[PDB]
């Protein structure tokens, strides 16, 4: 039949009050309700999905769109909570979290959010970079994008925004802030996917700007409207920024490759006065003990422009690194043991990378304090995969403890070409060779392939290419 | 009739909140009318003792306080005005969200009696920050319509120092997340304020003050170069103001990511001219310049910030000397006094002092105090009572006495603890008798009703012809010798 067969599945949404069966009991009846918007919701979902189910659903004449869709407009609290559900679905939409404020549900849509396919157990960095950095393809067609295409202009032209805009200005605070990411998304969707002339009558708001600047009507109402607006906003920027990195393994690759490709394209005086009032205000040296210096005016004092160790002979900085060397030594169990959540646990490990190249910048005399540091790190690494005779006891706390950050201390060494032959002499390339066949540990070899820098011919792409061909199957699924 | 109602509590209202309610519209009376003006002064600091007395229980009343004492306002004048307006600070920080229905007129009625130069300044300014803490969100459907008057403050203030407007900066900064429309047009007001040489410092002081604060709850990522601009000339210009304006720059330069990396060559050069070496600022510059992460540069402020914090009575009643008509008047008015001021309730305890210097809005309180006091006393304490209320009955003849003692016995009747104990059957036979020579017809048939329905009698039948008689219902009378024709014996009917 024409307008009572497919539209049955309708009918939940559709009528405040539905029974589906004459007979049954009275105890699960709030139970029931929840059953059938469930069931109805995989329905509506499975109809809009087929060629034969969209020029149904949407005839010219009376159809079951524009009841799915007035209906949204009726001051409703249950009916209005479903129907936004049904549409984040159909859209393929990240759903928020529900909240009465608007950063919170923001934060929670960000495409760079952490998830659990990122930890070392699965795939480390393969599957974090996959969602993140974007896809080499500039002129294939995406032929989902012309399926969502077609979806979003047919509920525009039945007048979709309008209904979301009502949606917006008469509900109650926790309903409003999931219609307005919708409809952020719906308008980002829209500036990338639809073409010229269905954009014309689209990113113009003609309903909502008229409420926003009327006094007439209630005041109530103009403010909610137009933070509404202040609200959406922040949502492009939001998209602005884009996906950024969460994990430091997977920044430092972006790093190194915006500097090689911006390199290739051919600040104060630092008195003493600076250093030494900075000096003392780092806490370092009058409390010989950690968690009291702060970590702020340390990364300053390595990173800043003129200081690397060799302009500026002093003893002061001479104590000053050493005190530092101790703490970041790993056969000093001071900073190893930390654990891996521990608060601060982001600052400590940048500055560990960027105090490994302060070093590096005095080439001529801070080799001495670099040899301490690259010796214990071989050390290190010959007792916790258990290469030389050990119990192999580190693999316990390995995972759980900060000594998985040590990866990024030799793999930031890599980079320039004056630390790579500082390895040849300490001699870790060859300590990196042999435990590439190693069948128990994997996630030793996980760490060392992604954290060591490729870009230059030398050892660090032999080493690639034995951990991609002689080693565990599972281990090199992942190279 | 609301108020007549509630005189009696015909509602049967618990006697826990009774008293609060019966004081309201007592007090209330009393402050309609403009002929009382003195005594306004001290009945409004007895309201603010209820409203704080109670606490969350006072928001039912107040859709009758409120419309009264906000026209008071409007029509009264002179050292009032001044003083009401501090009451009604403490009346908004008691009562928070609901004095939403109220709030129209109040912002209104602030306009017409906030005069640019004039003693009524600091008042209405701390009555905006109790305001601000009750509404806590939603203050910006009020706050644009006092801003014209707050504009022109910042231009036109002939006080010394400048103080009007640092007590109004210290006001801007508890509106927090409130102004988000209105910023446009509020800061370049306060960006004027510390960039001006001939200000006094103390003013210029607490503009800067007042922008990082603001920080800590606003974007100001748009209004860069307003406000950066400002800043670089007033470094080299002051001397004394570049340790406490490093600290606005500072905590602004934190909001913005990395788009401030073109601004430091425009800065720089002040700093190296003039020496300037602030220790946190050091810290941000060099964290921009050479990369410290990818998700820190360029992040939405407010993210960042969501992302971090997430028995003496006997005496009065005992006295036996009162034989003359103001002697009886006297004796009632030391009574309703002594009732009110030990009546076992801080809500009818406030009310004394007004009874002192106002007698009449004593007199229909008395039913309230005395139902208060009879309550806690135990059967030997209200015995003693009672017979003393028997001699001052059957001792006068003045109504004014009579018809307060008459309506305090119909009080307790209405009441669910049942009519007061008296000599026989609550005293019906008493009180008939009395109200039949205080002209009140109403109260005796009634009493008259009851002693029928316990046993007829010919006195009682004769009794009920009389009563109505003389309250102009001949029709109802007849009735009742019907009654004694077929209901009663034959031939005792008499003549008369």
């Amino acid at each position: 039949r024409a307008d009572v067969e497919l539209e049955r599945i309708l009918a939940p949404y559709t009528d405040f009050h539905y029974r589906h069966s004459p007979d049954t009991a009275e105890g699960q009846l709030k139970e029931d309700r929840e059953a059938r918007f469930l069931a109805s919701k995989m329905g509506i979902i499975a109809t809009f999905r087929s060629w034969a189910g969209i020029i149904n659903l949407c005839k010219p004449g009376n159809s079951g769109i524009q009841s799915l869709i007035g209906v949204l407009c009726i001051p409703n609290m249950e009916i209005r909570r479903g129907l936004l559900e049904v549409l984040y679905d159909i859209f393929r939409l990240p759903l928020p979290v529900v909240t009465e404020e608007f950063i919170e549900a923001l934060l929670s849509v960000d495409p760079g959010r952490f998830q659990d396919s990122w930890r070392l157990s699965d795939g480390f960095v393969a599957a974090e970079a996959k969602t993140i950095l974007p896809h080499r393809a500039r002129s294939r067609p995406d032929l989902m994008d012309n399926y969502l295409a077609l979806i979003l202009s047919a509920f525009i032209r039945n007048g979709l925004l309008e209904g979301l805009v009502e949606v917006i200005t008469n509900s109650d605070d926790h309903i409003s802030v999931r219609a307005t990411i919708l409809l952020g998304e719906l308008l980002h969707m829209a500036n990338t996917i639809l073409p010229h002339s269905h954009s014309h009558h689209l990113h113009c708001l003609p309903t909502l700007m008229n409420m926003a600047a009327s006094f007439d009507i209630p005041k109530e109402k103009r403010l909610r409207a137009s933070a509404a607006l202040n609200c959406l906003k922040r949502f492009h920027e939001m998209k602005k920024r884009g996906p950024k990195p969460y994990s430091l393994h997977l920044d430092h690759i972006i790093q190194k490759a915006i500097a090689t490709h911006q390199k290739r394209d051919q600040i104060l005086k630092d008195t003493e006065e600076a250093l030494l009032i900075n000096l003392r205000d780092s806490q370092v040296l009058q409390h010989k003990e950690n968690l009291e210096w702060n970590w702020n005016l340390i990364g300053t004092i390595l990173k800043w422009p003129n200081v690397n160790l060799r302009n500026y002979k002093d003893e002061q900085l001479h104590r000053f690194v050493r005190r530092l060397l101790y703490f970041y030594k790993p056969s000093s169990k001071l900073y190893a043991n930390l654990d891996l959540d521990f608060a601060k646990a982001k600052q400590l490990t940048v500055v560990g990378c960027q105090f490994t190249e302060f070093l590096l910048e005095s080439e001529e005399d801070g080799q001495g304090y670099l040899e301490d540091l690259v010796k214990d790190i071989v050390q290190w690494l010959n007792a916790s995969s258990g290469m030389k005779p050990e119990r192999s006891l580190q693999n316990n706390g390995l995972l759980t403890t900060l000594s998985q950050h040590y990866f990024l201390f030799i793999g930031t060494l890599s980079c320039h070409p004056h630390g790579v032959k500082m390895l040849e002499k300490c001699s870790v390339f060859q300590c990196l060779l042999n435990l590439c066949s190693l069948k128990n540990q994997d996630h030793l070899l996980k760490l060392t392939v992604s954290s060591l820098d490729y870009s230059r011919d030398g050892l660090a792409r032999v080493i690639l290419s034995k951990i991609l061909t002689a080693a565990t199957d599972a281990c090199r699924l992942y190279a | 009739y609301s108020t007549s109602e509630m005189l009696v509590n015909m509602g049967n209202l618990p006697l826990d909140e009774f008293y609060p309610a019966v004081s309201m519209v007592a007090l209330m009376r009393i402050f309609r009318d403009q002929s009382l003006s003195h005594h306004h002064t001290m009945v409004v600091q007895a309201i603010t003792f209820i409203f704080k007395s109670l606490g969350l229980k006072c928001v039912q009343f107040l859709p009758q306080v409120m419309p009264t004492f906000l026209n008071v306002i409007r029509v009264c004048d002179g050292a009032i005005r001044e003083f009401l307006f501090q009451q009604l600070g403490m009346l908004v920080s008691f009562v928070k969200s609901h004095i939403r229905p109220y709030m129209d007129e109040i912002v209104t009625l602030m306009r017409e009696f906030w005069v640019m130069n004039t003693s009524i300044q600091s008042t209405i300014i701390l009555l905006i920050e109790q305001i601000v803490v009750a509404l806590g969100g939603e203050f910006k459907l009020y706050l644009p319509q006092l801003i014209p008057h707050m504009l022109r403050v910042f231009m036109h203030d002939n006080s010394p120092g400048r103080i009007v407007s640092i007590k109004l900066l210290a006001a801007i900064q508890l509106f927090g997340a409130n102004l988000d429309d209105y910023l446009h047009l509020l800061l370049p007001p306060i960006v004027k304020l510390f960039d001006a040489p001939e200000a006094p410092l103390p003013s210029r002081k607490a503009a800067l003050e007042t922008v990082d604060r603001l920080t800590e709850s606003l974007d100001f990522t748009d209004y860069a170069s307003r406000i950066i601009h400002p800043i670089v000339r007033t470094l080299d210009q002051s001397p004394e103001l570049r340790s406490t304006a490093m600290d606005t720059l500072s905590s602004l330069v934190f909001q913005l990511g990395k788009k401030y990396q073109i601004f430091i060559p425009m800065v720089n050069k002040v700093l190296v001219r003039h020496r300037i070496n602030h220790q946190r600022y050091d810290v941000l510059i060099c964290r921009i310049v050479k990369g410290y992460t990818l998700a820190d540069e360029e992040e939405d402020p407010l993210i960042y910030q969501h992302r971090m914090l997430r028995i003496n009575l006997q005496k009065a009643w005992g006295a036996a000397r009162r034989v003359s008509k103001d002697d009886w008047l006297e004796w009632l008015r030391r009574l309703s006094l002594e009732l009110l001021k030990d009546s076992s309730s801080p809500s009818l305890r406030s009310c004394w002092a007004l009874a002192q210097a106002y007698n009449p809005m004593a007199r229909d309180l008395f039913n309230a105090a005395f139902v208060s006091c009879w309550s806690e006393l135990n059967e030997d304490q209200q015995d003693e009572l009672i017979r003393s209320i028997e001699l001052a009955l059957t001792s006068q003849d003045i109504a004014e006495v009579t018809q307060t003692l008459l309506n305090l016995a119909e009080f307790m009747e209405h009441s669910d603890k049942g009519p007061l104990p008296l000599r026989d059957d609550n005293g019906i036979v008493l009180l008939g008798e009395r109200a039949a020579k205080c002209r009140a017809y109403a109260k005796a048939l009634h009493y008259k009703e009851l002693e029928f329905q316990k046993g007829p009698t010919p006195a009682i039948l004769e009794s009920l012809i009389s009563i109505n008689n003389k309250l102009q219902q001949p029709e109802a009378a007849a009735g009742v010798l019907e009654y004694a024709m077929k209901h009663f014996g034959e031939l005792e009917i008499q003549a008369t």
